[PDB]
């Protein structure tokens, strides 16, 4: 018995694309709803629009966007070329809006069901979609971040807490560097980490959620793995006792390092991917590690939460889209049977509801 | 400038 | 200022 569920949901290449375009800088995966794949067929570039729940019937349109994003929720995307960023309603053939910046965008995303977050080479920017509004500076970007590729950017759910996640060369192996900003403190703290989220998580006995922050790292020490309180906590509450645990890599993965995280608010578990196809579940509470096992053989190089089975998806270089998730009937007698964790396994019973802890 | 084309069916 | 300690504190 697994304590996860592997799901294959696509292959790209069964619909047209080229692998050519399955990579990071042409194909975005936003949410679990969409993908979108930016080709050039013949003399025309096209954005091809695969809808999660119909996805034998991808929509290719013409384009002239270096870059495309759908919206988490909705058939409305942003396009830029250059400094030029447009969002459309596609179903109402509408330009919602166009907002011309000042300095190239290097990487963006949607943080939110409404807010577009912009990164440059000197800023991060957000950009809510309602109203009138035009974007609005966050922070400047820390000078430990000058020359990385931009990675990924995230919040909590309040963008209170904003993180900006760079990678580069450093010694020959593939440093991380993020740049945590506080909104309330206008304080940033350069952190060397490869993949973070923030989760809401209440603890028991406290009234009020806990805002956590999660990052994995391999340092050059090794494998790292962190859930720590951000901010104040609400008044009332007992604060969460930070963790700190390895994430491991086997001796043949010494140029291995984690590329994605998504937390489960459902089960309480961190869902690790690293850049060579190795898949890690962590208990969010304690950190302690529940499952590790390589998954893929191609690199995963994007992921979002899959809302479903509120675990993760991803896209692999092959065109593959693939979830795993909490195998809700397995994942409680494989953590009392196999890892010999009664404790944890019966607090997650408990925690989360669960079948399994009745005999331990 | 337009980065899209809706009018293409 | 910094935002966060990410090292064993005995004093919380």
């Amino acid at each position: 018995i697994l304590p996860i569920r592997f799901q294959e949901h696509l292959q790209l290449q069964n619909l047209g694309i080229n692998p050519a375009n399955i990579g990071f800088s042409t194909l975005t995966m936003e949410s679990d709803k969409f993908i979108c794949i930016r080709e050039k067929v013949g003399e025309q570039a096209q954005v091809v629009i695969i809808d999660m729940n119909d996805p034998s019937n991808p929509i290719r349109r013409p384009i002239s966007a270096d870059s495309a994003i759908m919206n988490p929720a909705s058939k409305v995307i942003a396009l830029k070329a250059g400094k030029t960023l447009q969002i459309f309603n596609i179903e109402m053939k509408s330009k919602m809006k166009a907002h011309t910046m000042t300095d190239d965008v290097t990487f963006w995303k949607w943080i939110s069901l409404n807010t577009v977050a912009l990164v440059t080479d000197n800023a991060v920017y957000h950009w809510s979609m309602e109203g009138e509004s035009q974007p609005v500076k966050m922070f400047d970007r820390h000078s430990s971040l000058a020359g990385c590729q931009i990675i990924n950017y995230r919040t909590d759910a309040k963008q209170k807490w904003l993180l900006l996640t760079g990678i580069s060369a450093q010694q020959n192996r593939v440093v991380g560097a993020m740049q945590l900003y506080s909104v309330d403190r206008k304080v940033s703290q350069p952190i060397e980490g490869h993949a973070a989220s923030f989760a809401q998580f209440k603890m028991e006995g406290n009234a009020e959620e806990s805002t956590l922050f999660c990052f994995a790292v391999r340092g050059q020490a090794g494998g790292k793995l962190h859930i720590i309180e951000v901010g104040t906590p609400p008044t009332g509450n007992q604060p969460f006792p930070k963790k700190a645990v390895d994430v491991f890599f086997p001796p043949e993965a010494q140029n291995d390092f984690p590329v994605a995280m998504q937390i489960s608010e459902k089960h309480d578990v961190v869902f690790l991917i690293t850049k060579y196809g190795y898949i890690h579940l962590y208990d969010l509470e304690t950190g302690t590690c529940i499952y590790m096992n390589r998954i893929s053989g191609e690199t995963i190089f994007v992921t979002a939460p899959h809302e479903a089975t509120a675990g993760i998806i991803g896209v692999n270089r092959k065109g593959q889209v693939l979830s795993v998730c909490v195998e809700e009937e397995n994942i409680i007698p494989y953590i009392t049977n196999v890892l010999q964790n009664p404790d944890l396994a019966l607090r997650m019973a408990v925690r989360n509801n669960l079948a399994g802890a009745e005999e331990l | 400038e337009t980065l899209l084309d809706l009018d293409f069916d």
